[PDB]
């Protein structure tokens, strides 16, 4: 008589980032 | 005789930062050597001068050709002699309170070959 025992699961995610330029 | 220096300091010639001034002879390589701002391309590196300094502070930075440059290099040379203290792109003080500035040129060097003989060194 055993239940199936409701989960923590973790996540992840990402970020990117831009860079911008001088034009001389 | 910078090398002479770096060899009494340090037992080595190249155990230095020799930084030649003739490879900024354009206004913006300021930003080589104090790093680029929040934004811009090569925030996260620092400039070369600043962390050069910042890993051993307890060095001799050289400056070589100083004719060849732009005037307006020589502002940050105004905060480093003013205070020891430069400020990199990430925005962060910089002490140089343990380094020698050596600045070299040739620009009297027509009147030094002239006049070195029959004069005194003061005048």
């Amino acid at each position: 008589a055993a239940a199936a025992a409701a989960a923590a699961a973790a996540a992840a995610a990402a970020a990117a980032a831009a860079a911008a330029a001088a034009a001389a | 005789l910078c090398k002479a220096l770096a060899n009494f300091m340090f037992d080595s010639d190249e155990a230095m930062v020799r930084i030649d001034m003739s490879e900024f002879m354009e206004k913006h390589s300021v930003s080589r050597l104090v790093g680029a701002p929040p934004g811009y391309v090569g925030y996260e590196e620092g400039g070369y001068l600043t962390e050069a300094v910042r890993r051993r502070p307890y060095s001799v930075i050289l400056l070589d050709a100083v004719e060849k440059a732009h005037p307006d290099v020589f502002n940050i040379l105004l905060q480093v002699l003013d205070d020891g203290r430069l400020t990199d792109g990430q925005g962060r003080t910089v002490d140089f309170r343990n380094t020698v500035v050596i600045m070299t040129s040739n620009l009297g060097s027509d009147l030094i070959q002239e006049r070195f003989g029959e004069l005194d060194y003061a005048h």
